[PDB]
């Protein structure tokens, strides 16, 4: 490079880079993801919760009559 | 301000320049190693990073090396990146900034680790005495700031505008084409340094021979000796120093070190003795000096001699082609001591 | 050239372990 | 300018180049501390110091041309320098004082100085250096039982045991000519393509080398010579590398170049960098890098050696360490893989290009022995630029990620935790 290389300088507030949160944004979606999961995980006995769970899972959980 | 370079099939490459000054030249005593240390950093044109770590990144790094009378600035680099750091070598030899605030923090503990490290082997040390002892406050000096004397950046910025000129400059690198050399120094800063003058000796430097001196340090002892050598018979001593460390004679299990430092004109035949004990290194000097004293022939050595030298160069600023061919006998006159160590058994002077 | 107190590393490999010796200088060592 | 080889009973190769003018011709054995048993370590390293002592002064006085070795695991590389217009005379003398005959060599008086000054050589080694002994320490605990962890020098106790018989016995069963080459490094062109095959300047004991049951293998280790006589500390990560002859070999140096270098007391060192060089930076962790990737014919090391001064910060400065490993494998930055990409350029160019002709006839021999062929660094460049992120992702996928290593340090280790603070750390249950 006869001479100047022409550089450019990447967005970045200090630390965080425009190419680390796009390496990132999978992963932090599915960490939502996995987060979400174990909410669903530790909540099961809300009438609310349990009745918004009974109908997605209809073939696995049919778990509420007497 | 004349260049030199040679053409190489292989691609990776290397510019020096070497300036032709050093220990020998600096006023005080220890500003030629502070001032080499200083070197590559803060260019008033660009940052001492911010705009160097692109050289790396770029694909070359830097180097600033120093000797007894060379302060040779090295950069290894590939051949399509050569205009860039032939600009970013001519501005750092451009007595830029010299801050004084980035004195006291940069170079400084660097100096003193560097200082450390080099004093702790009793060869330097032996080395720096013979050389002290042989040559007077001329060509001998200090070659590290041990902090004797404060120096000033005044005094730095004095010794900078002292040597750093064009005149008194020499540029060479290998595995670069001669025309872009040849036409990148004029479009580049090098053609405005101000024309200082040639630092260079017409005669022979003063030699001072047979005084000795001793310290008193903490380790393995050593017992250096050295002779002082003229450029009209310089030969014989080159030859005989490889003579000696090789394994073509029986004092080769004994010996350290018997290199020879070359110079301009002239130069310091050293050798080296040491050993754990202190009692050892007295009967070993003693019978390699009465050997030695008793004169030995040479001449079977020239062609290992030869072979040594040609292997050892590696630089296109090739030394004076020497001739090996009038080497007949040899008989040691005068010379020098030092001991360093121990001083209770290492033998005097007058019984060696 | 019947070698005399053969008293190598060879023997005492031999003792240790004869399985893991590579099966070719085996024959050696027995001639 | 081009290297050539061949196949005629004993491989010859040649790598012209008239920039330098130090002709070197020598053999470049195929064998070496990986082939031959625990118990009897030092011969090869004996045959070297004979070599380079009685044969050294043989040449010196008769002739002019000085003589070197090496051996690092599986090579004899008893390369002969000569001036240019001496190769005839050197190959005459290794083909008349290293193949044959060993009866004006081996005598018993020689070989017994030599042996005396071997064991000298060995014990001072062991009680003066350091980072060597680490890596030699490295190397003997990644790979026990096995015949590639037996280091290159040896141990006393091995040393002491062998005099004549076992020597003549490795010397018949690997001074071959199977796996035996010879290399000209220099300024020769074709002199040494023709002489080598000659009426009888030829290799004796004719065969095969005796293969080996084992080969390698790995498993994660510790082996600490904990001592607070010493002033400093030394320590030596490793991760099993890839083998040579694998299309690993250069995106592994890359992922080691990556990282790089370090001298704590340089003006020029500490300035540049990546994130790790400066997040040490700003106290005082360490004093030495040396990010290295070795390789073997068998199985190869990736490896990461420090020697530093600061005695309770050792846990933060292996934590840093792990988790930039670990930065490496999950993102990358493109301008670190292209700085990366340049470095490794220019340090191979240095490596391989050195005016000496011995480094570049002993790696010759080396590529020629495992490679089967010499690999130019043209192909090398032009196949070094394709290397791209999601090649050095996927194969730290691999060899990074939750995989066993191997320390061994001595010195003033103790504050350094055992096992699960080193390794169970790799991933940072954040991926
Ligand atoms: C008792 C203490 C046991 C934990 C100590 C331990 O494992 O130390 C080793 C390790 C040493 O730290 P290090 O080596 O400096 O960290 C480097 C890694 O980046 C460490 O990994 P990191 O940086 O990801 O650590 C932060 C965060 C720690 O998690 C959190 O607690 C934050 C949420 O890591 C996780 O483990 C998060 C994912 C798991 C979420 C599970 C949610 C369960 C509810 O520390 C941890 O692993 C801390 C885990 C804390 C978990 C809760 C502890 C509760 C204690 C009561
Ligand atoms: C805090 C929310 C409390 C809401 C609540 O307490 O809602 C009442 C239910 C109790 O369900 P129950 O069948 O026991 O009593 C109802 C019939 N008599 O909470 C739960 O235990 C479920 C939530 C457990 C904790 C979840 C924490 C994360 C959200
Ligand atoms: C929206 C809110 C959430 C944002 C989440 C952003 C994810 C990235 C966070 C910074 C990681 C980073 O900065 O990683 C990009 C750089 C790249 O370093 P490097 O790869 O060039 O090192 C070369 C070898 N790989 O790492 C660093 O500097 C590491 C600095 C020290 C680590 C500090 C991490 C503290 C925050 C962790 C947050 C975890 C959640
Ligand atoms: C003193 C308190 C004593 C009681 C504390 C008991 C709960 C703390 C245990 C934390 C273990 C840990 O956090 O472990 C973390 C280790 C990490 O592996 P690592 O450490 O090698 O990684 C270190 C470097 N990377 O993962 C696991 O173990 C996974 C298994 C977790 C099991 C949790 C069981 C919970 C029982 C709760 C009991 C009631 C409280």
């Amino acid at each position: 490079y006869t001479s100047h290389l022409s550089s450019k300088t990447g967005l970045h507030f200090g630390r965080l880079s425009l190419r680390s949160l796009t390496a990132y944004a999978p992963n932090l979606m599915l960490w939502g993801g996995a987060s979400m999961l174990g909410l669903f995980v530790f909540t099961e006995g809300w009438p609310k919760f349990q009745d918004t769970l009974y109908k997605k899972i209809p073939l696995l959980g049919p778990t509420l009559e007497d | 301000l004349t260049v030199s370079a040679r053409d190489a099939p292989t691609k990776i490459s290397t510019l020096a320049v070497k300036v032709h000054g050093g220990s020998r030249y600096a006023t005080k005593d220890g500003v030629a190693h502070l001032l080499n240390r200083f070197n590559f950093q803060n260019t008033n044109t660009r940052s001492a990073l911010k705009l160097v770590r692109e050289s790396e990144l770029l694909g070359g790094t830097f180097k600033s090396t120093l000797d007894r009378e060379y302060i040779t600035l090295k950069a290894t680099f590939l051949k399509d990146d050569l205009p860039y750091y032939v600009n970013a070598l001519a501005d750092v030899l451009y007595k830029t900034a010299f801050k004084p605030h980035e004195l006291t923090e940069s170079v400084l503990p660097a100096a003193r680790y560097d200082y450390a490290v080099a004093e702790q082997c009793p060869v330097k040390s032996a080395e720096d005495q013979l050389y002290a002892i042989t040559f007077r406050k001329g060509l001998g000096n200090p070659l590290l700031y041990d902090g004797v004397e404060r120096v000033s950046l005044q005094d730095i910025k004095d010794f900078a505008d002292k040597v750093y000129t064009k005149e008194n400059l020499e540029v060479s690198g290998e595995n670069v084409v001669e025309a872009d050399l040849k036409r990148f120094v004029d479009e580049s800063l090098l053609s405005t340094l101000p024309a200082g003058k040639s630092l260079v000796s017409k005669s022979e430097p003063k030699f001072f021979l047979g005084e000795e001196n001793r310290v008193r340090f903490i380790g393995d002892s050593v017992a250096a000796i050295g002779i002082p050598v003229n450029k009209a018979s310089l030969a014989q001593y080159e030859v005989l120093a490889n003579y000696l460390t090789s394994a073509l004679s029986e004092l080769s299990g004994l010996i350290s070190s018997a290199k020879l430092d070359k110079f301009t004109d002239g130069g310091l035949f050293t050798l080296f003795v040491r050993d754990q004990d202190s009692a050892v290194v007295s009967s070993n000097i003693k019978k390699i000096v009465a050997d030695l004293k008793k004169g030995k022939d040479l001449s079977p050595a020239i062609n290992y001699t030869k072979l040594k030298n040609a292997v050892q160069n590696e630089s296109v600023s090739s030394p004076i082609e020497l001739n090996f061919d009038a080497v007949k006998d040899f008989k040691l006159g005068k010379f020098n001591y030092v001991a360093v160590g121990d001083v209770s058994n290492l033998p005097y002077l007058d019984e060696l | 050239a019947q070698t005399h107190a053969l008293s190598n590393a060879a023997v005492m490999d031999l003792q240790s372990r004869w399985e893991n010796m590579p099966s070719t200088e085996q024959q050696d060592i027995v001639s | 300018a081009e290297v050539t080889q061949l196949s005629n009973g004993i491989v010859v190769a040649t790598e012209h180049n008239p920039s330098a003018h130090t002709a070197s011709v020598g053999v470049v054995f195929g064998s070496g501390a990986a082939n031959e048993n625990p118990y009897n370590n030092g011969v090869s390293n004996l045959w070297k110091n004979i070599f380079l002592s009685k044969e050294n002064s043989a040449v010196a006085a008769k002739e002019g041309l000085a003589l070197s070795s090496n051996i690092s695991r599986d090579f004899q590389s008893y390369i002969v320098s000569s001036l240019p217009g001496s190769t005839d005379k050197s190959l005459d003398f290794l083909n008349q004082s290293f193949i044959q005959q060993k009866a004006n060599l081996l005598s018993s008086s020689n070989f017994e100085a030599t042996k005396k000054s071997v064991l000298k050589q060995v014990q001072d080694f062991e009680e003066n250096d350091h980072p060597n002994r680490v890596l030699e320490h490295l190397h003997s605990t990644a790979f026990q039982n096995t015949p590639l962890s037996l280091p290159t020098r040896g141990t006393l106790e091995s040393l002491e045991n062998l005099v004549v018989a076992d020597l003549e016995s490795f010397a018949n069963n690997h001074f071959l000519n199977s796996n035996a080459v010879v290399v000209g490094t220099g300024n020769i062109k074709h002199e040494d393509l023709v002489n080598s095959i000659e009426s009888k300047n030829l290799s004796l004991q004719t065969g095969t080398k005796p293969v080996l049951k084992k080969k390698a293998a790995f498993l994660g280790s510790e082996v600490r010579l904990r001592d607070d006589t010493l002033p400093k500390a030394w320590i030596s990560l490793a991760v099993e590398g890839e083998p040579v002859n694998s299309p690993n070999y250069f995106v592994a140096k890359l992922a080691a170049q990556i990282f790089g270098s370090y001298n704590a007391f340089e003006p020029a060192s500490r300035l540049q960098g990546i994130k790790l060089l400066d997040n040490i930076q700003e106290y005082q962790l360490c004093d030495n890098f040396n990010h290295f990737s070795l390789s073997y014919k068998d199985s190869g090391l990736w490896g990461f050696s420090t020697a530093t001064r600061n005695v309770t910060m050792i846990d933060d400065l292996i934590h840093f360490t792990l988790k930039q490993w670990n930065r490496l494998t999950i993102s990358v930055t493109d301008t670190e893989v292209e700085r990366a990409k340049s470095l490794l350029k220019l340090q191979l160019g240095q490596l391989y290009e050195s005016g000496n002709p011995v480094n570049d006839a002993n790696l010759l021999g080396a590529e020629v022995l495992i490679k089967g062929s010499k690999l130019s660094l043209g192909e090398a460049f032009k196949k070094i630029d394709a290397i791209t992120v999601k090649d050095v992702k996927a194969w730290a996928g691999k060899r990074l990620w939750d995989q066993d290593i191997a320390i061994a340090g001595t010195g003033q280790i103790e504050g350094l935790l055992d096992y699960m603070r080193i390794r169970s750390d790799m991933s940072m249950m954040r991926w």
